[PDB]
RNA sequence: CGACUCUUAGCGGUGGAUCACUCGGCUCGUGCGUCGAUGAAGAACGCAGCUAGCUGCGAGAAUUAAUGUGAAUUGCAGGACACAUUGAUCAUCGACACUUCGAACGCACUUGCGGCCCCGGGUUCCUCCCGGGGCUACGCCUGUCUGAGCGUCGCUU
RNA sequence: GAGCCUUGAAGCCUAGGGCGCGGGCCCGGGUGGAGCCGCCGCAGGUGCAGAUCUUGGUGGUAGUAGCAAAUAUUCAAACGAGAACUUUGAAGGCCGAAGUGGAGAAGGGUUCCAUGUGAACAGCAGUUGAACAUGGGUCAGUCGGUCCUGAGAGAUGGGCG
RNA sequence: AGGCUAAAUACCGGCACGAGACCGAUAGUCAACAAGUACCGUAAGGGAAAGUUGAAAAGAACUUUGAAGAGAGAGUUCAA
RNA sequence: CGCGACCUCAGAUCAGACGUGGCGACCCGCUGAAUUUAAGCAUAUUAGUCAGCGGAGGAAAAGAAACUAACCAGGAUUCCCUCAGUAACGGCGAGUGAACAGGGAAGAGCCCAGCGCCGAAUCCCCGCCCCGCGGGGCGCGGGACAUGUGGCGUACGGAAG
């Protein structure tokens, strides 16, 4: 897990938030290669990562990348949904098979706190006050 | 010995002339920037100020390359010159 | 100081180029309200600073 | 003469003897403090300044 | 912005002001009170032929 | 009644238009009607004044039996200028007084092949 | 006289070039004539003589361009300047043909069972 | 702070809910968008009908609706093979298809 | 009797309150979806005949070319005044151009110091010789070139 | 309300006439020059004497305190309408080489120099100035930066996040 | 425990856009104006004041006192 | 000892191409307090917000069930009215707080790994010819990827011979 950044373990708040040693990091440590493997190259699409190997400390995993801009990935239409645009940066955004099953949604009565599009907007759309003209 | 005695020592200027803002804030003895923050790569810009995003956003410079972006989108980015 | 670098002696060459008064024809312009410099600095009572 | 900042004394020198046809000894250069370059053409002593200015029309 | 400016009111109301209002446009001392000019004017409420 | 809804009937912004429209607009603003003589030789309301049109004055100071030939159009004051209108200043320098052009009348256009078009292309219009 | 764009675009560049010259003659005098006081009816020449220079040198240029696009029209990979310029994403659009290229088996899909016209009332 | 007889009040805003106004002034613009794109669509589309494909005779799950009926989505392919069709031949006829439907 | 002090009224004097006006804000709604490595946003410097600011531009610098309209911009002298040649201003702008810093990109940046290739004159040629033009940032993808192994193996001495 | 009007609306003043108990109102007289009011309903950012109330302006104080740290000025002439102060002659003094002298680094940025004006600035004054307006002024192989490292700051390899 | 997909939805940034039982230069955005300007702080940052002549300058020719500032006559304008 | 093949790699100012940065009102991912309330204050509320960081598009996200329900059963995601200030959480204090129905706008469904079958029938690059306008895309001859697995036939609604 992670640990918390402020200096010396003082939280200087409510005894709620003193656990400096136990944050414990909603995101997948698969999430963060993902993270990490995408931002050392931009250029490249993150579609997936699998893992490959542990022994106490470093955990290893391979990602695969895609190239929006090879002559073999721009035609063969089954690939060309990851050349559009909306598609940049999928690690960061949380599109991929790590980033869904952190993020925690699906169909289900275990799901109803993120019951549309994300947890943000489930709370926006269950805490906004909604005015009519005609009351 | 605090005060007027002291403002006459004032002599050496910490702060110099950016050369990406230009607004004198370029810390010579730290090598960096105040506002901007020059050595990193992306503008020093934050939420708690809005007056500094009302300042530093588009909007307020030349956007001479900007503007003309908006009066060719009004046509479509056209190739082709004039007829006779 | 005398004796500084080339962008400084740029900052100085254009506040030198400011420093000079409305002429007698724009305040007879059409439409003008214009009537003197409000930028006028003066080197006494406003430092620029570098 | 008055010279555009971007201008050296080589420069200067290349220009005068290929626009004017004369020949030049040295190029003295200053910035002038409005923001232009203040450039003394010495010329080579074969020469005239007043008929070269005359020529010229200063 | 979030006055409460539109107001509601009962249909059944809102026919009832159709139905008052289009009762009091028919007698003639209403109308010459509220000022239209029926010196001249023949009977009253006018109906007009299909060729209008 | 306005029913086009892409045209303002906001005073503040006619008024922004009407006094900072360019020339070429300034141009249709400043435009005068013409003597029925005129008018009825030529089948066309009314066109804009340029620098080689006379000018019969039908309201202000000077009104009436005044044919007279305009020298400067001002469209920045929205002002032309006529010859025969004078006006003398305190030293006995004559100045020419500000008429504005819709208060002129036209009894005399300058011949023109683009006047021609323009009027082809009025009478055309009018039908 | 004048300096019309329709008398440049006819002339070799050799002539525009030595006029060009003989524009920047006038130039460097008028600006003699200028420092110096008693010439004051070359003001507005000089100012028509910067607007002249600037229209040889882009009769110049566009002769230059279009001379440019007349071989490297039809070769592939076209110079920086000679490809369209239009804006990043629309540089960033596949093509017509990459967009309207289908699967086999979705065109052998649309081929099989096509969208079909029809009214329902009796 | 209370007062006398009246009803126990815990309204819930104490969250700063004055950031997160959502006032419908765009209803008749949502309702005038909203015309235009029917009429669009019965323009531009086809000489199908309005409301498109066809929805099937169902029943409500509950002990309170199933007395009641209700348009479904799609004809529950058990009930598409009898009337013996094929899939999207149905589709493109104007039969709405759903698989999961059961009989 | 005058001087000083107080209260009204008339007139006069910093003062800009009230009233009247608005090329201004505020709110709401609709339409479109638009930056950048082909150099973005921002900044520095410069540009008018007389030109400090704002506005507009980039050594072609108060705009260039083209189209449309059709005799002006204007405070002043001048300039094209021509239109049975091409035509001033204005708007559109679809063609050219767009100094320097800036993701800024040869290095950190003191406008300093270089390194390749080509062209002109300087002892007609490199040898740390002047000017001009092109290139020279990091990571990474596909393909090409070169070589590293007591990583694995084939054939032979 | 076929309301009021450039033959004068709003606004403001008034030793004028009046009404209502009062909130206030109507008319007359004087400036003003383009909008205003009455009734019935409707909606308010709707009435000020205060809050060491916010902004702006103005009195008593008041022509009062104050123009007093560092020995000191005086006569004649001149440009000038104007001189305790500007300039020159002369006299007497001070700073007295650890200076009230001659030049530098940092800092200032045109203040340096000439000409002209003296409403504005200089706590009085000016014919004077660092004020104003116009025009000038900074020339380097051999002076310094540029070269070098010092304390230190720093990117890549690597690691963390 | 692999992936795509338009529609209804949101938009206080931007490009034009139309309306207002809103405000009227101490109000309304800080800014109707050379406004993120003058100016302040080393810097992060803070941040103003400031609309109105006339229909057209027709902005007072000329005489006169003073060196001028200013003033008395005269004149333009419905009105100084 | 030398030559060659494969696999792991390094170099380049190799040919072509890509990411950096800005705006950020809407959207996505992380983590992230306290003032305030509880009349005190620790749990709680503030708040899974403010601030901070990372991304793209005119929308984004989500989206074809490891679903809801438990009866005469429905059937992708989103948005509104109800459900409902309810079930429920809470020093069960202050307070917090859904969901399934049901009615409407919208409607569009699909693909791949595995399984076998097709002598890799597949893709990237280079050179010349066939070509039309404003411009780049099919067909001929050899250089690579790919048998450690291209493409077609296939998708749990069954599919194939
Ligand atoms: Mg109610
Ligand atoms: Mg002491
Ligand atoms: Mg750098
Ligand atoms: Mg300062
Ligand atoms: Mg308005
Ligand atoms: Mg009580
Ligand atoms: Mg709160
Ligand atoms: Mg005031
Ligand atoms: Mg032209
Ligand atoms: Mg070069
Ligand atoms: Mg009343
Ligand atoms: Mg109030
Ligand atoms: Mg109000
Ligand atoms: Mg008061
Ligand atoms: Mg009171
Ligand atoms: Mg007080
Ligand atoms: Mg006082
Ligand atoms: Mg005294
Ligand atoms: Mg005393
Ligand atoms: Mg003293
Ligand atoms: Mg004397
Ligand atoms: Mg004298
Ligand atoms: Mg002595
Ligand atoms: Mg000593
Ligand atoms: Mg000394
Ligand atoms: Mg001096
Ligand atoms: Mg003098
Ligand atoms: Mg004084
Ligand atoms: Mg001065
Ligand atoms: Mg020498
Ligand atoms: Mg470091
Ligand atoms: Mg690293
Ligand atoms: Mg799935
Ligand atoms: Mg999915
Ligand atoms: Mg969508
Ligand atoms: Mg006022
Ligand atoms: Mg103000
Ligand atoms: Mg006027
Ligand atoms: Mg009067
Ligand atoms: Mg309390
Ligand atoms: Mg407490
Ligand atoms: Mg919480
Ligand atoms: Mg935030
Ligand atoms: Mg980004
Ligand atoms: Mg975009
Ligand atoms: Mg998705
Ligand atoms: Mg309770
Ligand atoms: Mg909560
Ligand atoms: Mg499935
Ligand atoms: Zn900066």
């Amino acid at each position: 897990g992670r640990k918390r950044p402020v200096p010396k373990g003082a939280t200087y708040g409510k005894p709620v938030h003193h656990g400096v040693n136990q944050l414990k990091f909603a995101r997948s440590l698969q999430s963060v290669a993902e993270e990490r493997a995408g931002r050392h190259c931009g250029a490249l699409r993150v579609l997936n990562s699998y893992w490959v190997g542990e022994d106490s400390t470093y955990k290893f995993f391979e990602v695969i990348l895609i190239d929006p801009f090879h002559k073999a990935i721009r035609r063969n239409p089954d690939t060309q949904w990851i050349t559009k645009p909306v598609h940049k940066h999928r690690e960061m955004r949380g599109l991929t098979s790590a980033g869904r099953k952190s993020r925690g949604l699906g169909k289900g009565h275990k799901f109803h706190h993120t019951i549309g599009g994300s947890r943000r907007a489930a709370w926006r759309r269950r805490n906004t006050l909604q005015l009519h003209r005609y009351r | 010995t605090k005060g007027t005695s002291s403002f006459g020592k004032r002599r050496n200027k910490t702060h110099t002339l950016c050369r990406r803002c230009g607004s004198k804030a370029y810390h010579l003895q730290k090598s960096t920037c105040g506002k901007c923050g020059y050595p990193a790569k992306r503008k020093r810009k934050y939420n708690w100020s809005a007056k500094a995003k009302r300042r530093n956003t588009t909007g307020t410079g030349r956007m001479r390359h900007l503007k003309i972006v908006y009066r060719r989108f009004r046509h479509g980015f056209r190739e082709g010159t004039t007829p006779k | 100081s005398s004796h500084k670098t080339f962008r400084i002696k740029r900052f100085l060459a254009k506040k030198q180029k400011q420093n000079r008064p409305i002429p007698q024809w724009i305040r007879m312009k059409t439409g003008n309200k214009i009537r003197y410099n409000s930028k006028r600095r003066h080197w006494r009572r406003t430092k620029l600073g570098l | 003469f008055i010279v555009d900042v971007k201008a050296n004394k080589h420069q200067i020198k290349q220009a005068v003897k290929k626009l004017y046809d004369i020949d030049v000894a040295k190029v003295n250069t200053l910035i002038r403090p409005d923001g232009e370059k203040k450039a003394y053409v010495r010329l080579a002593p074969d020469y005239d300044a007043l008929d070269v200015a005359n020529k010229i029309g200063i | 912005t979030w006055r409460r400016w539109h107001r509601r009111v009962n249909t059944t109301q809102k026919r009832y002001a159709i139905c008052s209002a289009l009762a009091a446009s028919a007698l003639p001392a209403l109308v010459m009170s509220k000022g239209h000019r029926i010196e001249e004017v023949p009977e009253l409420p006018l109906v007009v032929e299909d060729k209008v | 009644m306005k029913f086009n809804p892409f045209v303002t009937s906001d005073r503040s912004k006619n008024r922004k238009r009407h006094f900072n429209a360019p020339s070429h607009i300034r141009r249709k603003i400043m435009s005068s009607p013409l003597s029925k003589e005129l008018r009825q030789k030529y089948n066309v309301r009314s066109m804009p004044i340029r620098k080689d049109d006379e000018v019969q004055v039908v309201r202000g100071h000077y009104k009436g039996q005044q044919i007279g030939k305009v020298v400067q159009v001002y469209r920045k004051k929205y002002v032309i200028y006529i010859e025969r209108v004078q006006r003398e200043k305190a030293n006995g320098t004559t100045v020419h007084v500000g008429i504005h052009p819709s208060k002129v009348v036209i009894t005399r256009l300058k011949l023109d092949k683009d006047r021609k078009k323009i009027l082809e292309r009025k009478a055309k219009s009018r039908q | 006289a004048k300096i019309k764009a329709r008398d440049l675009r006819g002339k070799k560049k050799e002539e525009l070039l030595k006029q060009l010259d003989d524009l920047k003659v006038e130039l460097s005098q008028l600006r003699v004539a200028k420092v110096t006081g008693g010439a004051a009816s070359k003001l507005s020449k000089i100012r028509v003589v910067r607007k002249s220079i600037a229209r040889v040198l882009t009769v110049i240029n566009q002769t230059q361009k279009e001379n440019l696009r007349k071989f490297y029209k039809g070769k592939k990979y076209k110079p920086l300047d000679l490809r369209p310029k239009k804006t990043r994403a629309m540089r960033r659009r596949l093509n017509k043909h990459e967009e309207n290229l289908k699967t086999k088996k979705q065109q052998r899909k649309e081929r099989l069972y096509p969208l079909r016209k029809y009214a329902v009332k009796a | 702070a209370p007062s006398r007889n009246g009803m126990v009040l815990k309204p819930h805003f104490h969250k700063d809910w004055q950031r997160r106004v959502a006032t419908w002034f765009n209803q008749p613009a949502r309702k005038i968008r909203r015309r235009k794109a029917r009429q669009a669509k019965a323009r531009r589309i086809a000489p199908r009908p309005a409301s498109g494909p066809i929805r099937p005779i169902v029943r409500c799950p509950t002990v309170r609706y199933h007395t009641k009926v209700r348009a479904g989505r799609g004809f529950s392919l058990e009930e598409l093979r009898v009337a013996g069709i094929h899939k999207k031949v149905a589709r493109t006829i104007g039969i709405s298809v759903d698989p999961r439907r059961r009989n």
